[PDB]
């Protein structure tokens, strides 16, 4: 395995299609900068 | 089950040499959890020395394509998505009717945690299926790296459903880093069988298990001996033992 | 067998036994217990080994006031438990004496709490040791201000000499509660690390720490003496306490 | 079990006699203020 990312508030929001079982890749977007 | 004493077989087993007996268990495991060998750098299950060595495996170079918008942080790791979403004040989601506290997740450590106080997070979970190495989302400097003793219970849905503060007492590296999105904490929990972590700059912090928290700093970007690693860059793994 | 044995599932155990209210097996259980450590009823305030109506109301069973005199020179800070030293001395940087070729970093026994760590580098640690024998509640060296209490997870090894010299980090590792105060000496930490068995610490504030065992880092804080719902201690009252569970 | 107590640098000096496996007994004196106080 698990892997638990935290980040600052008012820092990025989650890229909305992503939800609980949603499959992950790494390097497909995550987040977006504010 | 004595949870780590399964975990202790598993690791001797996983770090044995045997040929064909682990071409065999490899092979096993492959088809039992559909391993997809096609995105393996060395796709022939005959490739491999030890069990640990199939389940560290590398990627072919090209199959993770890191989105190079600097806007955009990237995933990690391969799996699914556990829960994701706003931190409730302290309060993070580990499944229906199961929370826990931010505090209690990086171990007592009340400065790091008001970092994070109403921030986001993203649980990912790793099945065996997957490919077990950790990226980073984004570029950073790394401050702090804490070893957290803990349980090693099972971390899939079911147990996430059931047990209760499971990332928050399991085995676990949190590692802090300094980013152009501020601070950010990438921490990687343990699990049965599963237990050894490590990070590319540390090696493998566990085993051994010497039951106590271990806590190692950095300096900022601009200094003698500091580390930084770029978006989609490896920074650590998990592996059997 | 330290690291053979199921020490939690013993803990649970003997804690479940320990609580149950058994009038002649509880006696005898006691009597055994008492006749094979050489307790000291005659100290007790209830000498009488029937007056238990559990093993756990003997354990923590309180002494008669007379018998423990509290120097009241406040020059002095005295002794918080009845057992006797296991090592004691300057912390040597972050390094405290565990045993003969044995240091462990004043940052584990607090659990990664550097900010507390800073306290205390450089300065002055003891470690008593409570054997069976010996009345099981901790009594304060001197007043404080209760500020910060810390609930840390961990094994219960034994606490004993043997295993003192042969465990590492064995105080860094097994289960405890830190408390930390404010005194005329500065910052003062007091720590009940629990062992095998003897795994259920309370304090007089906050009753029983543990069990239940959630496994997790748990933190309270108090304000400082001049405020509404500060916890002052003086020399010599009772703080806390072990027993069976 | 086991206590343990943290003292700060300079705050206390241990009394001198005591040693491991020393016995201790609630009250007696674990050690002196190196700053004096007074009734």
């Amino acid at each position: 395995x698990t892997v638990i990312n935290l980040f600052a508030p008012g820092k990025v929001n989650l890229v909305e299609q992503l939800e609980s079982l949603s499959v992950t890749k790494i390097g497909q977007p995550l987040a977006v900068s504010t | 089950l004595p949870k780590l004493w399964l975990t202790r077989l598993a690791g001797w087993g996983a770090s044995k040499r045997a040929g064909w007996l682990t071409k065999l268990v490899i092979d096993l495991f492959v088809k039992y959890y559909k391993v997809d060998m096609k995105e393996a750098q060395k796709p022939d299950t005959a490739s491999y020395r030890t069990f640990n060595e199939f389940f560290v495996r590398p990627l072919r170079d090209e199959v993770r394509p890191i989105d190079t918008d600097p806007n955009v942080l990237v995933m990690p790791a391969d799996g699914v998505i556990s829960q994701l979403g706003k931190i409730e004040e302290d309060k993070i989601l580990q499944a229906k009717g199961h929370n826990y506290s931010l505090e209690a997740l990086l171990a007592g450590n009340y400065l790091m945690a008001d970092l994070f106080r109403n921030g986001t997070f993203v649980t990912t979970y790793l099945s065996p299926r997957d490919y077990h190495r950790v990226h980073m989302p984004c570029n950073g400097i790394l401050r702090e790296m804490i070893y957290v003793p803990g349980d090693l219970f099972s971390v899939n849905h079911l147990t996430a459903q059931n047990v209760p503060n499971l990332f928050a007492r399991n085995e676990r590296v949190i590692c802090l880093f300094d980013t152009e999105f501020g601070p950010m904490a990438q921490i990687l929990v343990g699990a049965t069988i599963v237990g050894s972590i490590e990070t590319v700059w540390a090696g493998t912090i566990t085993p051994p298990r010497e039951g106590i928290i271990k806590r190692w700093t950095w300096p900022a970007g601009e200094n003698d001996g500091s580390v930084a690693l770029l978006k989609g860059q490896e920074m650590g793994r998990f592996k059997l033992g």
